[PDB]
Protein backbone atom coordinates (compact mmCIF):
# COMPACT_ATOMS: atom_id res chain seq x y z
CA UNK A 1 0.00 0.00 0.00
CA UNK A 2 3.31 2.20 -0.38
CA UNK A 3 1.90 2.99 -3.95
CA UNK A 4 -1.09 4.97 -5.10
CA UNK A 5 -3.24 6.68 -7.73
CA UNK A 6 -5.47 9.67 -7.80
CA UNK A 7 -9.09 8.21 -9.42
CA UNK A 8 -10.94 11.17 -10.10
CA UNK A 9 -10.59 14.98 -10.87
CA UNK A 10 -12.43 18.40 -11.49
CA UNK A 11 -10.85 18.67 -14.38
CA UNK A 12 -7.40 16.35 -16.47
CA UNK A 13 -3.86 17.46 -16.22
CA UNK A 14 -2.10 19.68 -18.56
CA UNK A 15 1.38 18.20 -19.45
CA UNK A 16 3.55 17.73 -17.15
CA UNK A 17 1.20 19.19 -14.21
CA UNK A 18 2.12 17.52 -10.80
CA UNK A 19 -1.08 17.36 -8.31
CA UNK A 20 -1.01 16.26 -4.72
CA UNK A 21 -3.47 17.80 -3.18
CA UNK A 22 -5.35 15.36 -0.51
CA UNK A 23 -8.49 17.48 -0.84
CA UNK A 24 -12.31 15.36 -0.74
CA UNK A 25 -13.86 14.98 -4.29
CA UNK A 26 -17.47 15.07 -4.88
CA UNK A 27 -19.00 12.15 -6.47
CA UNK A 28 -22.80 13.30 -6.97
CA UNK A 29 -25.76 14.34 -4.70
CA UNK A 30 -23.39 15.16 -1.47
CA UNK A 31 -21.80 18.22 -1.44
CA UNK A 32 -18.94 17.57 0.76
CA UNK A 33 -18.00 20.57 2.97
CA UNK A 34 -15.01 19.02 4.21
CA UNK A 35 -15.52 15.62 4.93
CA UNK A 36 -16.52 12.00 3.57
CA UNK A 37 -19.77 10.60 2.88
CA UNK A 38 -21.92 8.76 0.11
CA UNK A 39 -21.31 10.92 -2.44
CA UNK A 40 -18.36 12.42 -1.40
CA UNK A 41 -15.16 10.32 -1.73
CA UNK A 42 -11.33 10.56 -0.75
CA UNK A 43 -9.69 10.93 -3.81
CA UNK A 44 -6.85 8.16 -4.06
CA UNK A 45 -6.81 4.95 -4.17
CA UNK A 46 -4.07 2.22 -3.23
CA UNK A 47 -2.99 -0.58 -5.57
CA UNK A 48 -2.13 -3.45 -2.98
CA UNK A 49 0.17 -5.19 -4.97
CA UNK B 1 12.86 41.92 -3.97
CA UNK B 2 10.59 39.11 -4.57
CA UNK B 3 7.54 37.71 -6.00
CA UNK B 4 5.16 34.56 -4.95
CA UNK B 5 3.33 32.61 -7.70
CA UNK B 6 0.28 29.94 -6.83
CA UNK B 7 -3.49 28.49 -7.30
CA UNK B 8 -4.30 29.50 -3.50
CA UNK B 9 -0.81 31.50 -3.22
CA UNK B 10 -0.65 30.22 0.73
CA UNK B 11 -1.95 27.31 3.04
CA UNK B 12 -4.00 24.29 1.77
CA UNK B 13 -1.66 23.81 -1.67
CA UNK B 14 2.19 24.62 -3.25
CA UNK B 15 3.13 28.04 -4.64
CA UNK B 16 6.41 29.55 -5.79
CA UNK B 17 8.37 31.39 -4.26
CA UNK B 18 11.39 34.19 -5.58
CA UNK B 19 13.34 35.96 -3.10
CA UNK B 20 16.49 38.41 -3.65
CA UNK B 21 18.42 38.09 -0.40
CA UNK B 22 21.23 40.69 -1.94
CA UNK B 23 23.68 38.02 -2.52
CA UNK B 24 21.76 35.48 -4.68
CA UNK B 25 18.21 34.70 -5.75
CA UNK B 26 16.92 32.62 -4.09
CA UNK B 27 13.71 29.88 -5.34
CA UNK B 28 11.58 27.43 -3.83
CA UNK B 29 8.32 25.87 -4.44
CA UNK B 30 6.59 24.58 -1.13
CA UNK B 31 2.68 24.21 0.96
CA UNK B 32 3.79 27.80 2.22
CA UNK B 33 2.49 29.87 4.82
CA UNK B 34 2.32 33.61 5.19
CA UNK B 35 0.48 36.41 6.13
CA UNK B 36 -1.92 38.49 4.23
CA UNK B 37 0.59 41.40 3.63
CA UNK B 38 4.38 39.82 4.34
CA UNK B 39 7.36 42.20 4.34
CA UNK B 40 11.10 40.99 3.64
CA UNK B 41 12.26 42.14 6.67
CA UNK B 42 16.29 41.70 8.47
CA UNK B 43 7.96 20.84 2.00
CA UNK B 44 10.59 22.57 -0.51
CA UNK B 45 9.61 20.03 -3.31
CA UNK B 46 12.09 22.14 -5.80
CA UNK B 47 14.66 24.48 -4.34
CA UNK B 48 17.32 26.52 -6.11
CA UNK B 49 19.68 29.41 -5.93
CA UNK B 50 21.54 32.04 -9.13
CA UNK B 51 13.09 57.58 -10.46
CA UNK B 52 16.43 56.64 -11.86
CA UNK B 53 16.22 53.22 -13.35
CA UNK B 54 13.35 50.79 -15.06
CA UNK B 55 13.83 47.17 -14.08
CA UNK B 56 11.48 45.23 -16.81
CA UNK B 57 10.40 40.95 -16.34
CA UNK B 58 8.09 38.91 -18.07
CA UNK B 59 6.70 35.66 -15.99
CA UNK B 60 5.11 32.79 -17.74
CA UNK B 61 4.18 28.86 -16.98
CA UNK B 62 3.67 25.99 -19.89
CA UNK B 63 4.12 22.72 -19.81
CA UNK B 64 5.17 22.32 -15.97
CA UNK B 65 8.28 24.95 -16.80
CA UNK B 66 8.48 28.36 -15.54
CA UNK B 67 10.31 31.20 -17.63
CA UNK B 68 11.85 34.83 -16.67
CA UNK B 69 12.88 37.02 -19.06
CA UNK B 70 14.33 40.94 -18.15
CA UNK B 71 16.24 43.87 -19.07
CA UNK B 72 17.46 46.81 -16.47
CA UNK B 73 18.16 50.37 -17.38
CA UNK B 74 18.90 54.09 -16.38
CA UNK B 75 16.03 56.42 -17.66
CA UNK B 76 15.16 60.12 -18.05
CA UNK B 77 12.02 60.74 -17.17
CA UNK B 78 11.52 60.60 -13.51
CA UNK B 79 7.41 59.67 -13.73
CA UNK B 80 7.04 56.19 -15.22
CA UNK B 81 7.74 53.79 -18.36
CA UNK B 82 9.38 56.07 -20.93
CA UNK B 83 8.12 56.03 -24.24
CA UNK B 84 10.61 53.72 -26.68
CA UNK B 85 12.12 50.08 -27.08
CA UNK B 86 14.59 47.81 -26.37
CA UNK B 87 14.06 43.64 -25.58
CA UNK B 88 13.61 41.38 -23.02
CA UNK B 89 15.80 37.85 -22.62
CA UNK B 90 15.86 34.69 -21.26
CA UNK B 91 17.33 34.42 -17.13
CA UNK B 92 15.89 30.44 -16.39
CA UNK B 93 13.36 28.30 -17.62
CA UNK B 94 12.40 26.41 -14.08
CA UNK B 95 10.60 22.47 -14.21
CA UNK B 96 8.63 23.42 -11.62
CA UNK B 97 5.84 21.62 -12.07
CA UNK B 98 2.76 23.26 -10.56
CA UNK B 99 -0.44 25.41 -12.05
CA UNK B 100 -0.94 28.71 -11.28
CA UNK B 101 -3.69 31.25 -10.97
CA UNK B 102 -2.46 34.59 -8.36
CA UNK B 103 0.80 36.16 -7.91
CA UNK B 104 2.05 38.98 -5.47
CA UNK B 105 4.98 41.30 -5.27
CA UNK B 106 7.66 41.41 -1.65
CA UNK B 107 9.15 45.06 -1.11
C1 LIG C 1 4.14 17.86 2.55
O1 LIG C 1 4.37 17.20 3.84
C2 LIG C 1 3.15 16.63 4.47
C3 LIG C 1 3.54 16.05 5.84
O2 LIG C 1 4.26 17.06 6.57
C4 LIG C 1 2.56 15.58 3.52
O3 LIG C 1 1.34 15.06 4.08
C5 LIG C 1 2.23 16.20 2.15
O4 LIG C 1 1.75 15.13 1.28
C6 LIG C 1 3.47 16.88 1.55
N1 LIG C 1 3.11 17.59 0.31
C7 LIG C 1 3.97 17.78 -0.68
C8 LIG C 1 3.50 18.66 -1.85
O5 LIG C 1 5.10 17.29 -0.66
Amino acid sequence: YNYLFRLFRKSNLKPFERDISTEIYQAGSTPCNGVEGFNCYFPLQSYGF
Amino acid sequence: RGWIFGTTLDSKTQSLLIVNNATNVVIKVCEFQFCNDPFLGVNCTFEYVSFKNLREFVFKNIDGYFKIYSKHTPINLVRDLPQGFSALEPLVDLPIGINITRFQTLL
